[PDB]
RNA sequence: AUGUAUUAAGGAGAGUAUAACUUAAUUUAUGUUUAUGAUAGAGGUUAUCAACA
RNA sequence: UCUUACUAUAGUCAGGACUAUAAAGGUCCGAACGGGUUAUCGUUGCAAAGAUAUCCGAAGAACUAUGGUAAGCGAGUGAA
RNA sequence: GACAUGAGUAACAAAAAAGAGUUUAAGGUACCUAAAAGGUAUCUUAGAGUCUCGCCUAAAGCUUAUGGCUACGUCAAGUAACGGCCUCUAAGUUUAUAAUCUGAAGAUUAUGACGAUGAGAAAACUUUGGUACCAACAUUUAAAAGUGAAAAUUGUGCAGGAAGGAUAAACCGUACCUAGAAUCUGAAACAA
């Protein structure tokens, strides 16, 4: 995830990267 | 069917122009509408275009050209050139038109303003750091914003010193089969 | 200059008696106990008292 | 030398509270003038018709205002009514594409021009005390003293809202010795009738309150001929 | 007309030759910028190995 | 900034430049909810009156996109440009 | 667009009048382009002359 | 020594003396353009 | 490099491996690990095994 | 006299008779008095039809997958003048 | 650098899906062979998962 | 686009004094402007020709601006 | 090409000049406080402003040019309160035409075209040759007076002072800088 390749994406692509970090945080607990 | 003005004769059926309606300036009256138009547009064209396409009568038109800065073809490399200029047109409307007020930063969540603001801040810091370097200077270590790694090493420092935690040697620095 | 100065003679000129002198004229503030310079006011208590006399007077 | 006032509460001669600092209303700080106690003062030493109408022009982008006795303005009005507010902020001339009529004040009496010349005086004097001696906007309202000399000068040019409030005050009796009063001295006094024509109905709301002797109309004579339609609120 | 066809074929070749010169240059500018971006990942793996 | 607002006509021609009459731009999630472009094969079955009318429907749509792109940046609403480039 | 409107056929060829106003053909292609391959019989005749 | 010979210089003289039309319309100017064109210059004049 | 990453499963434009296939790792620390493909990126020719 | 002089001259850089238009088109003629008379035969108008009741939009639902036309055994499939004529006789023979 | 083959007018400006090139800036069709090729799925922007003519 | 001469179109010269003139003078004192007499400073200078004072002309063979013409076998221009 | 020496040296001195408060944003420290946060004070970076003092001032001020590696939301039918474009021409230019001359290139004369530093109707509504001329100098003149322009009147001196044409609102320019305090030329943030 690059700083510049983060705004040139759609919220669809950006929301999936947030969902991936969410499931990763749940697995750590 | 009768326009308030005198229409031309050269008919254009499939125009490829893109007209942009921009927000007015703060102190401008509500009877002034500003548009970004093609550089080949003329005052007569805007009058006809607004009436026959949007049904908007105008009493007068103002036009000014905005020049673009001279730049190198590839930013920092290449020959020096100048992009095409921008043309803005301000039409005097017969009926006033008022723009809505921009949403508040708390209501822009439909656009993901939170994530957009974080990225914008990081881009601003990056251009500021480059400006300091462009001046032939650097940020001293005393002014580095303490990151999360620094805040974590200061918390442990207080635990070992206070006696809450007993220091022990590392166990994940290297995976040796000897384990000694 | 007629010749390039050698490493021995330039180090002499830079180090012999040019060492930074340690400041030993230090004591503690009587109001907070922080380290300060002798015969000088505490910079911490100065600003704090300077502001205390600005709110209530 | 110069003597600046302070933003303290003071009494008003008008029948309204032109400012939140106004203490009282319709206060007589001086006996009536020679023409105040006159049912019909006339233009004794002025041209025929001069004073029956008073025009106000404003910059539609920056807010600079100019008062005129004729339906047009000239280069004199700009040199004599616009003080220095900063560099690149005072225009070197009048540009026809930026200056438009703001309002026109018409008195009921069609031959009492002296009443208008007085209303004109109070308007220009009030404007001078808005560009200079603006103590009521230093720490309150626009907070001109909390701004930079650049932003401060840009806000001193925006005299349009202040000008509209001056009209509501001058037409309500503001000023010492203004001929909008009519003392009978049988002692009963009242205000004279007037009509304000606006190009923008919304501009008349810069004044928090208008007097009962003024009627509002839309459209200034001469604008419809220039294909300049007025701005109405109710559409 | 035979002479009008040669006029079009000649023009089609000039524009095709111009596009190839620009495309060839652009392909090298993007390959240099991309290889430099991938080098950041190589440098990391090399620093971690040492 | 405290005057009574004027009543702007509801059927004003300039309202066709806006997607939403409160936020000039449309939310990215709703801006992507669109189909695909017409295929030449599908357009071969339309008359000049339809292709003439359909053309202008695409012009006013493009003008609506450009108007939203400009306000979204000036007002700093957030993301949505990538979603608009596909729609355009 | 609704499927019923996409599949609707409305084009009927014509022979005595062009499919669209003749003025439209000037907006589709450039009349003075050096890439024009379809010329009028008068133009070709003048070239041969 | 060098002198400030470009002080007070105008761009109307640059176009007249070194502009494109000053060269395509002369016999010696055509050579200049053809020489610079052979070398690959982008700026053929002014 | 793309053609080499799929040399064993055809060509980049004729790819005979799809998401949903069970694969086995044959390189790195996690060799002999069997998993199911979740997504497949054809630009870099990489695969995700959750 | 340095780098800036080498850039292309623009109308915003100089005065004294340097006029350069933006290809807007001639809408009339100049006079000897310094004015301009507009020729409305050169002025252009934009023919926008009535879009009331028009059901077509610039998008087609993705449930209808894209498909190209087929013309087996016809090299000039969609550009065949015979198919245009043969299709004309059957559909519209009058005009 | 030499040799072989083919060909016989060259550049620039600005703009554009930043591999895609001309305001249509990723047009629309035909034939053949498609892993024994060429040299019984998924995928129309999550695109261009096809080369030749 | 520096500079020399010429050319076309324009512009500028506080105030005072003498002289036959209200206006006729390569007249006088003296700013602007234009010169660069003398001295000092500076000399890797603020400056590859500057600073300070002093000095000279300042209605003329004057000064200035925007254009134009004339230069490199033969020499353009030159109060030299 | 890299890196030494001189050297942590010279220099940061246009004979205007500074002093003490206040405040915004971001960040760094210390304390309060250990529920994060917040508060108090201080420092760094980037700004703003108040009181006092001084310097410039027929400028180091304001408005605009030539120009511009400063920056692109700079808005005009025309006059008042505007230039260009456009019409007309000067000095000149001409790979235009004709004639002529000429080792080629080319040159000459005429005509045409182009060419401002000049001339171009009206408007606070508007569309012949001293019967002269608009070079210098002087004089007189918008009637309450004075002063400065414009234009005209009259006259003076010799050095004897253009050309030509006429007489319902497009397009281009409009931002900022003017050299003592961040922008033009001087290799540059230069005492010119
Ligand atoms: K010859
Ligand atoms: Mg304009
Ligand atoms: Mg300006
Ligand atoms: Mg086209
Ligand atoms: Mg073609
Ligand atoms: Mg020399
Ligand atoms: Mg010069
Ligand atoms: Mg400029
Ligand atoms: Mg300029
Ligand atoms: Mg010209
Ligand atoms: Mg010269
Ligand atoms: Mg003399
Ligand atoms: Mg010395
Ligand atoms: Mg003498
Ligand atoms: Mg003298
Ligand atoms: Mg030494
Ligand atoms: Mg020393
Ligand atoms: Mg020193
Ligand atoms: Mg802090
Ligand atoms: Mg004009
Ligand atoms: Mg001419
Ligand atoms: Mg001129
Ligand atoms: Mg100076
Ligand atoms: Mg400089
Ligand atoms: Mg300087
Ligand atoms: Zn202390």
């Amino acid at each position: 995830w690059s700083l510049f390749g983060w705004g040139k994406q759609k919220v669809e692509e950006r929301n999936k990267v947030k969902e991936e970090l969410k499931q990763s945080e749940l697995a750590r607990t | 069917r009768n326009a308030p003005f005198r229409v031309g004769k050269k008919q254009i059926f499939l125009p490829n122009h893109v007209i942009t309606f921009v927000r007015p300036l703060p102190k401008q009256p509500p009877n002034l509408a500003t548009f970004i138009v093609p550089l080949e547009f003329n005052k007569l064209d805007l009058r006809d275009y607004l009436y026959h396409v949007y049904n908007v009568e105008v009493t007068g038109v103002r036009s000014f050209v905005n020049q673009r800065m001279h730049e190198q073809r590839h930013g920092d490399v290449g020959n020096w050139r100048r992009p095409k200029s921008q043309k803005m047109m301000i039409a005097e409307l017969a009926k006033p038109f008022v723009w809505p007020k921009p949403p508040a930063e708390d209501a822009r969540e439909a656009f993901d303003y939170a994530m957009w603001k974080k990225q914008k801040t990081a881009q601003e810091q990056d251009t500021k750091f480059q400006g300091i370097r462009a001046q032939g200077e650097v940020v001293p270590p005393s002014q580095f914003e303490v990151t999360k790694d620094r805040k974590a090493i200061k918390a442990r420092q207080s635990k070992f010193l206070s006696g809450e935690e007993t220091w022990a040697p590392g166990k994940v620095n290297a995976f040796l089969n000897s384990k000694i | 200059p007629k010749k390039k100065t050698s490493h021995m003679k330039k180090r002499h000129r830079q180090m012999a008696g040019k060492a930074l002198k340690d400041v030993t004229h230090l004591n503690r503030c009587p109001a907070c106990g922080n380290l300060k310079r002798m015969h000088h006011l505490c910079s911490t208590c100065l600003g704090k008292l300077k502001g205390f006399m600005d709110r209530n007077g | 030398s110069t003597h600046p006032t302070t933003a303290i509460p003071k009494p008003t001669t008008a029948v309204l509270k032109t400012s939140p600092l106004a203490e009282e209303t319709a206060v007589e700080l001086k006996s009536p003038s020679r023409l105040q106690l006159k049912s019909e003062p006339g233009n004794k030493g002025n041209p025929k018709g001069h004073g029956d109408r008073i025009w106000a022009f404003h910059h539609i982008e920056q807010g600079q205002v100019i008062y005129s006795t004729k339906p047009v303005i000239s280069h004199q009005h700009l040199i004599r009514q616009q003080p220095f507010t900063g560099k690149n902020l005072v225009p070197r001339k009048i540009r026809k594409d930026y200056w438009r009529p703001l309002a026109m004040i018409e008195l009921a009496g069609k031959d009492q021009g002296a009443v208008g010349r007085s209303v004109y005086q109070k308007l220009r004097e009030f404007k001078k005390r808005h560009e200079l001696d603006w103590a009521n906007e230093a720490e309150e309202g626009r907070k001109l003293m909390h701004k930079s000399k650049r932003e401060r000068g840009q806000e001193l040019n925006d005299q349009k809202p202040n000008s509209v409030a001056d009209m509501a005050a001058v037409l309500a009796g503001a000023g010492k010795g203004n001929l909008m009063w009519q003392v009978s001295r049988l002692v009963k006094r009242q205000l004279r009738r007037a009509t304000v024509y606006w190009t923008n109905e919304q501009d008349k709301f810069h004044a928090r309150e208008w007097s009962d002797n003024v009627s509002h109309e839309v459209g200034i004579p001469g604008e419809a001929e220039k294909k300049r339609m007025p701005i109405r609120m109710s559409s | 007309m035979d002479k009008l066809l040669r006029r079009v074929r000649m023009a089609e070749g000039m524009v095709a030759r111009r596009a190839q010169r620009k495309n060839a240059l652009l392909k090298r500018i993007t390959e240099r910028k991309q290889n430099k971006k991938n080098g950041e990942a190589f440098t990391e793996a090399i620093q971690q190995r040492k | 900034e405290e005057l009574p607002p004027i009543q702007v006509d509801e059927n004003h021609g300039l309202w066709d430049f806006f997607y939403d009459r409160e936020t000039v731009a449309m939310a990215p999630l709703e801006h992507t909810k669109h189909g695909r472009a017409w295929t030449v094969s599908e357009l071969r079955k339309k008359s000049w009156d339809d292709l003439h009318r359909l053309w202008w429907v695409c012009v006013k749509e493009r003008n609506r996109i450009a108007t939203a792109n400009w306000e979204r940046t000036k007002s700093e609403l957030g993301f949505g440009l990538a979603e608009a480039n596909e729609r355009d | 667009t609704l499927r019923i409107d996409v599949d609707e056929k409305t084009f009927v060829p014509t022979l005595f009048r062009p499919p669209a106003p003749q003025q439209v053909l000037d907006e589709l292609r450039n009349k003075y382009s050096i890439f024009r391959t379809r010329h009028t019989p008068e133009y070709i005749a003048k070239k041969e002359q | 020594g060098p002198r400030p010979t470009m002080s007070g210089a105008t761009r109307l003289v640059q176009k007249r003396r070194h502009g494109f039309l000053s060269r395509v319309k002369t016999k010696n100017g055509q050579k200049t353009l053809k020489r610079r064109l052979a070398k690959g210059r982008l700026r053929l004049s002014a | 490099e793309r053609k080499a990453r799929v040399a064993w499963c055809g060509s980049p434009k004729f790819l005979c491996i799809a998401p949903g296939d069970r694969v086995v790792v044959i390189e790195g620390h996690h060799k002999d690990l069997i998993g199911t493909i979740e997504k497949l990126n054809t630009r870099n020719m990489t695969v995700e095994i959750q | 006299g340095l780098k800036y002089r080498k850039l292309r001259l623009t109308t915003k850089d100089v005065n004294k008779g340097f006029y350069k238009g933006n290809r807007t088109g001639s809408m009339g003629t100049h006079t000897s008095y310094g004015t301009y008379k507009i020729d409305y035969t050169k002025v252009r108008t934009y023919v926008c039809p009535d879009l009331t009741g028009f059901k077509l939009t610039p998008f087609v639902s993705k449930t209808i997958r894209p498909v190209h036309d087929q013309f087996p055994g016809d090299k000039l499939g969609p550009k065949n003048p015979a198919t245009y004529l043969a299709r004309w006789k059957s559909e519209n023979g009058l005009d």
